[PDB]
RNA sequence: GCUCUCGCAGACCCGAGCCACGCAGUUUUAUCCGGUAAAGCGAAUGAUUAGAGGUCUUGGGGCCGAAACGAUCUCAACCUAUUCUCAAACUUUAAAUGGGUAAGAAGCCCGGCUCGCUGGCGUGGAGCCGGGCGUGGAAUGCGAGUGCCUAGUGGGCCACUUUUGGUAAGCAGAACUGGCGCUGCGGGAUGAACCGAACGCCGGGUUAAGGCGCCCGAUGCCGACGCUCAUCAGACCCCAGAAAAGGUGUUGGUUGAUAUAGACAGCAGGACGGUGGCCAUGGAAGUCGGAAUCCGCUAAGGAGUGUGUAACAACUCACCUGCCGAAUCAACUAGCCCUGAAAAUGGAUGGCGCUGGAGCGUCGGGCCCAUACCCGGCCGUCGCCGGCAGUCGA
RNA sequence: GAGCAGAAGGGCAAAAGCUCGCUUGAUCUUGAUUUUCAGUACGAAUACAGACCGUGAAAGCGGGGCCUCACGAUCCUUCU
RNA sequence: ACGUCGCUUUUUGAUCCUUCGAUGUCGGCUCUUCCUAUCAUUGUGAAGCAGAAUUCACCAAGCGUUGGAUUGUUCACCCA
RNA sequence: GUCUACGGCCAUACCACCCUGAACGCGCCCGAUCUCGUCUGAUCUCGGAAGCUAAGCAGGGUCGGGCCUGGUUAGUACUUGGAUGGGAGACCGCCUGGGAAUACCGGGUGCUGUAGGCUU
């Protein structure tokens, strides 16, 4: 048997709203930069981040994005945090001004640094403003239960791509 | 666990290698699940009960859908299961006729829900075997072991009741 | 309602462990406490003089004063919506050196030596700790042995 | 308000190992803390059941021993090894969740100087003065620090879970988080708190929770599989009514038993002898009872299953046999349905109604719409302590 | 499984219990700190420092009671 | 019997949610309606139902359920 | 290989019974003049050196008790967080993570610091 490497990158979408959230879940969601429903972000997966995802499991749907998902998220909904502002990535100069010192000078560099986690994932990812996805077209199964029991919360391994196709 | 149409998954897992036993045994299970995510979850559920394994202390080295070997051959399936009722736990043997093992297990889940109000989290499939007609025991299955089987379709119900919704002619049932 | 007694609720907190009563071992009196080191306030109950209050049992602080038999400890206490640093005099029977600071000092010394050695040897080495990464890709041999089939057992009423 | 931090950038255009003072209702990695849950009582402290084995005893005593209970039989206590059952104010062991601390430049490593403290000692400790080390020594996110003046409030209530008193309470009292109060909106017919989601004025798209016979937007799908008939059916969190116990209604399941050496059920024959067995008695004969429970002939028969007599008699069973020709019997179990199930104005799955479902359980595909999400317009607030004195057609 | 004055809990064995011997640290002072806490007071307590002492061969130990309770502002009075 | 499961709100408690810028607080009399957990009457089933009488149960609230002494009485008790 | 003096951890070191102990040592042992204490030279204090390893002590033993450490019990009990899960309730199942304790069955039975001896 060939056991593939455990995935190093996750895409996390907040699926529940902001009403009646316990303080620890609230803090972890703020640390994940998911302060709104249907906000998505990339998370570099390790022990520290996974144990944070377990806390907010009822509130998020997350998984392992593929190359097409990363491409479409960056290209259609990619915005940069430039001078504390949400600026659309309409020119490579916007990426090169902020992340050029890390070798990232184009959308291709950004996509590479996200898909392969690389050395400057923290900088590139925090440069990315959190994605503001739409409501899922076609609906959700049940947002109040886990994915493995017929719902939407928690870790769906590679079905997060099916979710992404409908959410953007 | 919810449903859909179930598929069979061969899931092989093991404990993580430790400086006590470098090569731990590999365990294989047949899991009937809507998708491989649910299949992995149910595999961990079962091996935690059987062995002293966990998702954190172990890894899944394989998870692949098992295609039916003879999806064009009618056969009889016997299913041994255990389920939680409202007042106890029982073992059941049930029999179904199908072309696919996963289809028969889906039949079993629908039937347990219909007759015993048992949900999929209560049901726990533990054996599925293709049995012979001479080895079948349930009369509902056994009545189809007839080489010259023959029956009409007596009372055909009109199903296009709204195409047309209004009409002069009253429908016919005998065909 | 509740009394304000200084030892209310310490029935097990200040009691001795099982079969660990009697004379206090003398290495506890032989430990050396300097200013600036980190100590955990245990609070053993064999010695009643210099005993810490129950809110400091299980808390860790920094030594700022040394006397003949006690030390002064700056230990954080949370009072409603503020944390404030109390100074408490505790006899040395009720404290011990915190090993987290020992481990950190060991790691700092290791890092400094490794950096000095690495500049001389030429190549670069990693000094920061990292969280447990995702597991690598590997192969699992079967060794010509088929994996054992596992089947859930039937229910039987034990007793 | 103030004190700072990151930058601000190129006339247009065009980045040119390393990345802000610091902070955190979060995790990780180390390191401590605890005595709850659980567990335990052949471990201590308390509580408690039953047998067993013992050699001593102010145990009763125990039969023929008064005499040396010649003897050694029984019941106690006691001891030993076990055994059943427990603890908010018990405990060896002992979680989960949790609390503290650390994860560097105020650090690390070199030399030196001061001391009235300490002192075998150039000792110890502390302080001070120079010097050198940047791979900035986990993850993630965020700009921080600090002062003055200060209103209102100081009746709270509710929900998940933990939890005390009480039979309980829409009762009284705590813990934790969220909410209502202060809050509209979609859904729950209706509703302070439930579920979804929080709100500037709009257009388009899409959802949540919930639904899609008609009221009433949406299943007018040739939706899938079963279950269920109610002469009080059932019909969706909170939630707005039910239990034990029953059913030869039906549906699944478990376990056992009989049967082509003839089951089961029916109709049809036999159902004896010792013996009216013994003791009870007014009479108890197989049948009010107390023990026994055997034997022979047999295909088989109880010294009797029930009715019956004052007692007999007379029927009947279990037991065998004939006919009949192939599967059958029993005990459980749990789904729906029924019984249990009685209140006062006439009335409530919201109503109409619904039974090849508009009911129940398991599932599919479509579809409906919130002030939520996405795109766009417009208003305002906040931020960039953003740009413009270059009106510099030269 | 005793005792340590008392309620209970903790603690304690050439102890903190018992018996002796010598004693008056149950004394004179300034501050800091802990507990309740508003980080106010009182009470109680801890660690020191300066005196003067007690005891012991000494190391030391002692400024009340093994620890957790045993108590009291302004004004007035009284004494030193 | 020992036990155990319910229902009711014609008892009495428990609570304090509404009402203290007031909902007129006992009983009787008068009058209407409703409930059934049926006393009688209609139709039935069971008996330790021979008949007569009585008892238990079912469908069932259509119709009826009275005159008085004592007492403010509701209750109670007696006469008929 | 051991012991003595002083110890650190404070039973893997304790307890019961049995066996062995060479050499130093440690003891038991001999005595009360002095020192010092007693009802008692028993203990304590002092002065010794005839005898002895009988005792302490050391080492070993025991299908030994205990203690220590594993397995099992057991992914059981319990438990963080979730659901418009089930059930009249009592309670129960599942998802997401963590995860015990007996009984029962194994292994072990002091490590060591400083100073000083003995052991061909
Ligand atoms: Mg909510
Ligand atoms: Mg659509
Ligand atoms: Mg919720
Ligand atoms: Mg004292
Ligand atoms: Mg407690
Ligand atoms: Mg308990
Ligand atoms: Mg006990
Ligand atoms: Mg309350
Ligand atoms: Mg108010
Ligand atoms: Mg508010
Ligand atoms: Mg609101
Ligand atoms: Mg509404
Ligand atoms: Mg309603
Ligand atoms: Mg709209
Ligand atoms: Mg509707
Ligand atoms: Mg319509
Ligand atoms: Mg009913
Ligand atoms: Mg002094
Ligand atoms: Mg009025
Ligand atoms: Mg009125
Ligand atoms: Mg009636
Ligand atoms: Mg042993
Ligand atoms: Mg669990």
């Amino acid at each position: 048997f060939y056991v593939p490497a455990e995935p190093k990158l996750a895409f996390v979408i907040r699926i529940r709203g902001i009403n009646g959230v316990s303080p620890k879940v609230r803090k972890v969601l703020q640390l994940l930069r998911l302060r709104q429903i249907f906000n998505g972000t990339f998370v570099k997966l390790n022990k520290a981040s996974i144990n944070m995802l377990r806390i907010v499991e009822p509130y998020i749907a997350w998984g392992y994005p593929n190359l097409k998902s990363v491409n479409e998220l960056i290209y259609k909904r990619g915005y940069g945090k430039i001078n504390k502002k949400r600026i659309a990535l309409t020119d490579n100069a916007l990426i090169a001004r902020s992340l050029g010192k890390y070798g990232i000078i184009c959308m291709e560099d950004l996509i590479h640094e996200i898909y392969t986690v690389g050395k400057r994932f923290k900088e590139a990812n925090n440069f990315l403003w959190p994605f503001k996805l739409s409501s899922p077209r076609g609906g959700m199964k049940k947002k109040t239960t886990h994915f493995v029991e017929g719902g939407d919360a928690g870790n769906r391994e590679d079905q997060i791509n099916r979710l992404i196709r409908r959410m953007n | 666990k919810a449903s859909g149409t179930l598929r069979e998954y061969k899931v092989v897992g093991r404990c993580l290698p430790t400086p006590k036993c470098h090569t731990p045994p590999l365990y294989r299970m047949r899991i009937f699940a809507p998708n491989h995510v649910v299949a992995k979850s149910r595999f961990w559920y079962f091996v935690s009960q059987l062995k002293k394994m966990k998702k954190s202390s172990g890894e899944i080295v394989y998870c692949g859908q098992v295609f039916e070997k003879s999806p064009l051959r009618v056969k009889n399936f016997g299913i041994w299961l255990r389920y939680d009722s409202r007042s106890g736990t029982h073992n059941m043997y049930r029999e179904y006729r199908d072309l696919t093992t996963a289809g028969a297990v889906t039949q079993c889940y629908r039937d347990m829900g219909a007759r015993h109000r048992a949900r999929a989290h209560s049901i726990q499939i533990m054996k599925v075997e293709e049995i012979a007609a001479s080895k079948c025991r349930r009369p509902a299955v056994k009545q189809f072991h007839d080489s010259k089987i023959k029956f009409p379709l007596p009372h055909r119900v009109l199903r296009r009741q709204h195409k047309p919704r209004f009409t002069t002619k009253r429908p016919n049932t005998f065909f | 309602t509740n009394t304000k007694g200084k030892r209310r609720g310490t029935r097990y907190m200040f009691s001795r462990p099982f079969r660990k009563h009697g004379v206090v071992p003398l290495a506890t009196y032989m430990r050396i406490y300097k200013k600036g080191d980190i100590v955990d306030i245990k609070g053993m109950g064999t010695v009643q003089k210099g005993m810490p209050h129950k809110c400091y049992h299980g808390k860790t602080g920094r030594v700022y004063n040394v006397t003949q038999h006690a030390v002064g400890i700056v230990v954080n206490k949370q009072v409603k919506g503020k944390i404030l640093a109390k100074r408490i005099n505790v006899r040395i029977e009720h404290i011990k050196h915190s090993k987290s600071r020992d481990s950190f000092l060991k790691r700092v010394k290791e890092n400094d030596q490794k950096k000095k050695e690495a500049k001389e040897k030429g190549t670069w080495v990693q000094l920061k700790r990292q969280p447990a990464p995702p597991r690598e890709a590997h192969f699992v041999r079967t060794n010509g042995k088929e994996p054992e089939l596992l089947e859930p057992i039937p229910y039987e009423f034990m007793a």
